[PDB]
């Protein structure tokens, strides 16, 4: 099973050698290439308009780093540090404290947006699906202080939308 | 839901407020500190407590494979409220 | 046949609303395929879906003037969209979002406050942490 | 004082030091080198600028992550300057453009601008209020620049008396005024005593005074080492540079020594001479 | 207010002229370079926005720095940066270059391009998708809309 | 034990190669300070060359001295070429403080330096 | 044992047994360990005198061709008088067989420079000189590849830490890029993940 190329010869039929001579002096196949390029000229462009139209995607995209909360309930994170244990550049920084109620909680839940690399390990690792990779990707920030997410930054980023995230998970919790 | 500092700023749900002996107030100049005005404490006590008259009861969090795993909690006091660590919502029994 | 293309191609401008309706969207950016009128929603924005064009130019949006008081007649941003139309518009789904828009949860914002970096109102980082080691207070009562 | 205002560990690049400096100006030259030394030291700098953010953008990557902070201001309003010096351990005044302008002549910038800022710094609780000034600023004539700086020294000594009036000589550096005036030229000849001093050890003396107290209260003056003849020095500039009215009268007139107030020697810092730094700065000639 | 109004429209003119084209030089070390060449792709066009890819550094307006910037790379980076004219902007693309990121605890690697060049537009992602990068370039153009340069020269 | 040599037999060949290396560097420095358009006089550069040679002067094993000759020869070739840039030659110097003396009292103020 | 467990072939195992015994017989001078793994790839563990004889033999001898050369590194192992391990990797052409030739060395002894017997060892050996530290005598050019020109210390060693000792930054004082001692911004919090209870009892070292 080997199919090799570049084992041929210019056969010395007079029509063959005068066709190679016509190719040398007349540029036939060059005009053939121009014809192919004009055939792609008279097509339509496969473009979009960016501020109006947006490109196709999938529900399993990894975006925003948003948190979630229970239906009429509490913060979904219970500070179990698994996202730090699988964060491959250690952008997850957790310092946890309980409160006087009895349920355990946090103090500090921070992400380096420099060090995030968008695996999916902190989605596949979170045992209650608290941290969820968001749907969108528009950060584009003019300063560098404004890419170090605090806990309440993540809460308002998860409460600016969640029905989006809920729709993505509700569509595709079966596969993963 | 949130408070107002004696210095004129806000607290979070965690009490991390400042004083006049701090320079992080002067790095908050001109840019409004984002802070969630909807806490996580008051979304539990407002909910009335579920009442199921079994002995060892179940919890998932409202749905299969969406929420927290199957945790079985107990109601074997006379009047105290058993509380799931995952749910954060109490239960009572009716014998 | 060339006069049948000019006769077909002039109707979508004459059916756009006239001439000064088409003046606005042509000076804005590009849109010339108007004619489906699927859905309007909050911030007054308009969502037009055609099926005759290819996959990528199904679903487009026309923004409005002063959606939150920023004079957005020109210079439209991303994340000026509501989240259910944000599900519809990236084509992660293929259902219109007016079939089931909301969730029955009372904690979700009504603004969808857009890209805020570069304003007098933007984000800063800080330490959500209480007192570190609780440094000692000298005796403020006057001894001696 | 509150924690995380105390120093921490060693020095440099998020090794956090104790000083917090509100630096007026700093978009210009000497303020830029001073921000540079405070970034190497590992402090926090608050720079206000009355300009486009592009200039503070090109001086932005000096500090570490989120160390230097930016704001905007004008020289008329009390509240904006109060917002500038809300919380600041030290504050320095470096301001003044060397020509009369379309809205601000030399009068009342050097007078009125230190007034309100020294007022709010006295009513703001700062130490080491360091105000630059020129050498030989007197009521003697020939420069509105010099007489306005004399009245400015008078006011900064008058209110807030623990204010470090600090006067260097005609400093020379990578964006010098008079060295560029020497190079880009073509003019007359007199003789006048003159001493220059290079900029980086001058601002080393400034950061020593701003990091170590007991040097407050009194005023300081920086003195260059050489102090020789003008015309031979300009010939030195041409001979290393390969080629054979207010500012020019300021360099024609005088540069005298003042043995009253101390300088580089008693503060404990070494000032480098003219020649090595002059070779370092005299680039950009032909070929 | 005739001079103020005509100088304001003049500033609008020159800012619109600068935010029109902005053809950069594409520096492009690692796989963010392939993502830049794929935002030269027919799905997302740079040349709808006056953005011509051209590695001529003397006539480059903005500079996208992307890839894993190394300590062996940095001096040639800043020597490229010096011979580039004073209207200049820096778009730091990619988790390697906008703060170190994944190779952050590593020798011979710059801890992000904050420590080398002044930075204007951070865009994160790995890879930052062509939609996100193009959103960042439109936000750069809106920064060019908000500049007030000639107003500052007027009331200076 | 059978220690294979690098280059030598005793300290004789080691001292021969290191005095050859110092001869080459001493006739090599003014070429670089003439070429790279540097900023430091010839006296200070030669003083730091002889300081770097006097720093490592407590070793008597000949293999170590031969491997230092190898390191110096690698940098001598990469400096007689322009394979190194201006940054590396300036990086040999220390004009970026580091101002702390080895005084006990200054280490007591700028603390935690035993 | 039958589902989802990777099987192995007896034929390859016994042929590599016979071939390892063959080579170890016909080179009595330089054979210390001849081992076969459970997945049939041959390993031969070697005294560092006969580098050139072993490689001239294994390039040739007409019943084991082995022209294909793969990597070479002296993978750092402490707790030995001879720390570093030069790991030659050899792959046949006519035979489809993989052998690993590990010879040993310490920090200050030259191996005999495989660049003459295989032309492919040039940049491999230059890199392993720059990154480990074993000098290679009678080699033409050893320079620095994959490092900065002022970055010495042979960083792949276990003595070299995770961060470097230099941190470059631009300063406008001397108007250029300079080097400083490192001052990181985050700790690289290190974990204790070597859990006890002996997951593989077949590899227990015998205690005293
Ligand atoms: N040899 C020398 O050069 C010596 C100089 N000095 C003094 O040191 C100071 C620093 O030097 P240098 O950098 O050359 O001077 P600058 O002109 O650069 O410093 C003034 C700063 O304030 C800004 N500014 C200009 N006009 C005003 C105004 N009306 N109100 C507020 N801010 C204004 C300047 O420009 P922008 O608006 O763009 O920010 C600049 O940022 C100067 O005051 C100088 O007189 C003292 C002794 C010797
Ligand atoms: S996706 Fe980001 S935060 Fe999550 S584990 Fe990966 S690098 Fe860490
Ligand atoms: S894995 Fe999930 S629940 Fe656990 S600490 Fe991380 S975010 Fe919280
Ligand atoms: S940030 Fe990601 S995509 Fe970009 S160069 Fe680094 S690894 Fe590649
Ligand atoms: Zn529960």
């Amino acid at each position: 099973t080997y199919k090799y190329v570049n084992l041929r010869e210019p056969s010395m039929d007079m029509k063959s050698v005068t066709d190679r001579a016509a190719q040398t002096l007349l540029w036939t196949e060059l005009i053939r290439g121009l014809g192919m390029t004009l055939s792609y000229l008279f097509r339509e462009p496969a473009t979009i308009n960016y501020p109006f139209e947006k490109g196709p995607l999938s529900p399993r995209f990894r975006g925003e780093h948003a948190l979630r909360r229970y239906p009429s309930g509490e913060e979904r994170c219970i500070a179990c540090k698994l996202c730090e244990a699988v964060c491959p550049a250690q952008a997850i920084t957790i310092e946890a404290e309980p409160r006087a109620d009895g349920s355990r909680r946090t103090t500090r839940y921070d992400i380096d947006m420099t060090k995030c690399i968008y695996c999916g390990f902190c989605q596949e690792a979170c045992p209650v699906d608290a941290i969820v990779e968001g749907p969108n990707f528009e950060f584009s920030t003019e300063t560098h202080e404004e890419l170090l997410y605090n806990k309440e930054k993540l809460l308002n980023n998860g409460d600016k939308w969640e029905a989006e995230i809920a729709a993505n998970i509700q569509a595709d919790y079966l596969y993963r | 839901g949130v408070r107002t500092s004696p210095t004129g700023e806000k607290v979070t749900h965690t009490g991390q407020v400042y004083d006049d002996e701090d320079y992080r107030r002067v790095r908050f100049v001109g840019r409004q500190k984002e802070v969630n005005e909807n806490f996580a404490i008051d979304l539990i006590a407002e909910q009335p407590v579920s009442q199921v008259g079994s002995r060892v009861i179940s919890c998932d969090g409202g749905g299969g494979a969406l929420g927290h795993p199957r945790v079985y909690i107990n109601l074997d006091k006379e009047t105290k409220t058993g509380t799931c660590g995952y749910c954060g919502l109490q239960f009572r029994q009716q014998h | 046949e060339l006069l049948q293309v000019l006769k077909r191609g002039l109707q979508q401008v004459s059916g756009h609303g006239g001439l000064r309706g088409y003046l606005r969207v042509l000076f804005r950016a590009n849109d010339v395929r108007v004619g489906t009128l699927v859905g309007e929603d909050k911030y007054g924005n308009k969502y037009y879906e055609d099926n005759k064009q290819f996959f990528g130019r199904h679903r487009w949006v026309i923004y409005t003037t002063e959606m939150n008081g920023k004079n957005t007649f020109w210079d439209v941003d991303g994340s000026m969209v509501p989240p259910e139309w944000h599900r519809w518009l990236h084509c992660m789904t293929d259902d219109p979002p007016t079939v089931k828009p909301p969730t029955a949860r009372k904690f979700i914002w009504t603004n969808h406050k857009f890209n805020l970096s570069g304003t007098p109102q933007q984000y800063v980082p800080y330490s959500t942490t209480r007192k570190k080691i609780q440094e000692w207070v000298p005796p403020s009562t006057p001894y001696k | 004082l509150h924690h995380a205002v105390i120093p921490h560990g060693k020095g440099g690049r998020s090794s956090v030091s104790g000083i917090v400096a509100t630096v007026f100006g700093a978009t210009g030259f000497l303020g830029r080198y001073l921000v540079n030394h405070l970034g190497r030291m590992g402090s926090q700098v608050i720079v206000p600028y009355r300009c486009e953010p592009y200039d503070t953008m090109h001086l932005r990557p000096m500090g570490d992550l989120g160390q230097i902070i930016f704001m905007d201001w004008n020289g008329r309003d009390k509240d904006s300057i109060r917002r500038a010096v809300e919380h600041s351990n030290v504050v320095i005044n470096l301001v003044g453009r060397e020509w009369e302008t379309k809205n601000f002549d030399f009068e009342d910038v050097f007078v009125k601008i230190p007034q309100a800022i020294a007022q709010v710094s006295k009513e703001a609780g700062v130490e080491k209020f360091i105000h630059i000034s020129h050498l030989n600023a007197d009521i003697k004539s020939s420069s509105k620049y010099l007489r306005n700086k004399a009245v400015g020294e008078k006011e900064v000594r008058e209110t807030f008396p623990e204010a470090t009036i600090i006067k260097p000589a005609d400093i020379f550096g990578r964006e010098d005024r008079f060295l560029n005036y020497f190079a880009n030229i073509r003019s007359l000849g007199k003789k006048t005593v003159k001493q220059p001093v290079y900029i980086v050890d001058v601002t080393k003396g400034i950061i020593n005074a701003i990091k170590d107290p007991d040097a407050r209260g009194k005023t300081f003056a920086f003195v260059g080492p050489n102090r020789y003849l003008l015309f031979d020095l300009v010939q030195y500039v041409f001979a290393v540079a390969h080629r054979p009215r207010d500012k020019v009268e300021r360099i024609h007139t005088t540069d005298r020594t003042l043995p009253h107030l101390p300088g580089l020697e008693d503060l404990g810092v070494q000032a480098t001479p003219l020649e090595l730094k002059a070779i370092e700065v005299l680039r950009r000639h032909r070929t | 207010s005739r001079g103020e109004y005509v100088v304001a429209k003049l500033d609008d003119l020159i800012n619109w002229a600068r935010r029109s084209s902005l053809w950069p030089m594409t520096f492009g070390l690692a796989c963010c370079a392939v993502e830049m060449m794929h935002m030269a792709a027919p799905r997302y066009d740079m040349d709808r926005f006056g953005v011509v890819f051209r590695a001529s550094p003397r006539q480059s307006d903005v500079m996208i720095v992307a890839g894993t910037l190394t300590n062996k790379m940095a001096p040639a980076l800043r020597k490229v940066y010096d011979q580039m004219p004073e209207p200049r902007y820096v778009v730091s693309m990619g988790s390697c270059a906008n703060g170190g990121g994944y190779y952050h605890y590593s020798y011979s690697v710059v801890r992000g391009c904050d420590r080398i060049v002044p930075v204007d537009i951070y865009v994160p992602g790995c890879p930052p998708t062509a939609e996100a990068l193009l959103y960042g370039i439109l936000q750069l153009q809106k920064k060019i809309k908000r500049e007030k340069r000639l107003r500052i020269w007027y009331r200076r | 034990t059978s220690v294979k040599p690098i280059f030598s037999r005793d300290m004789n060949e080691a001292k021969r190669r290191v005095r050859e290396l110092y001869r080459a560097w001493y006739r090599e420095v003014p070429n670089t300070v003439h070429l790279f358009q540097l900023d430091i006089s010839v006296k200070q550069g030669r003083d730091k060359v002889r300081e770097m040679f006097k720093k490592n002067a407590h070793v008597t094993d000949p293999r170590v001295v031969d491997l230092l000759v190898i390191k110096g020869k690698m940098e001598l070739e990469e400096t007689i070429n322009v394979w190194k840039q201006r940054t590396h030659v300036m990086r040999f110097f220390h004009e970026t403080e580091a101002p702390r003396p080895k005084d006990f009292l200054s280490k007591f103020y700028v603390g935690h330096d035993p | 044992t039958r589902p989802t467990v990777r099987p192995r072939n007896d034929v390859a195992h016994k042929q590599l047994s016979a071939f390892g015994e063959y080579v170890a017989e016909i080179l009595p001078k330089y054979v210390q360990q001849v081992q076969v793994s459970c997945f049939s790839e041959l390993e031969i563990c070697i005294h560092p005198d006969g580098v050139i004889p072993v490689l001239t033999f294994l390039r040739d001898h007409s019943n084991a061709q082995f022209k294909s050369l793969a990597d070479l590194t002296a993978v750092d192992i402490p707790t030995r008088q001879n720390r570093f391990e030069i790991v030659y990797n050899l792959l046949s052409l006519r035979f489809n067989s993989r052998i690993r030739v590990k010879t040993y060395t310490d920090e200050l002894t030259p191996v005999e420079s495989s660049v003459s017997v295989y032309k492919a060892a040039n940049w491999y050996e230059r890199e392993i000189w720059d990154m480990f530290g074993v000098f290679f005598a009678n080699h033409p050019d050893l320079r620095r590849i994959l490092t900065d020109y002022g970055f010495e210390g042979h960083p792949f060693r276990k003595d070299f830490p995770l961060s470097g000792y230099v941190e470059l930054r631009y300063d406008d004082e001397v108007k250029r890029v300079v080097a400083e001692p490192v001052e990181l911004a985050q700790e690289f919090r290190k974990f204790d993940l070597n859990s006890p209870w002996e997951a593989f009892p077949a590899y227990r070292q015998p205690p005293e």
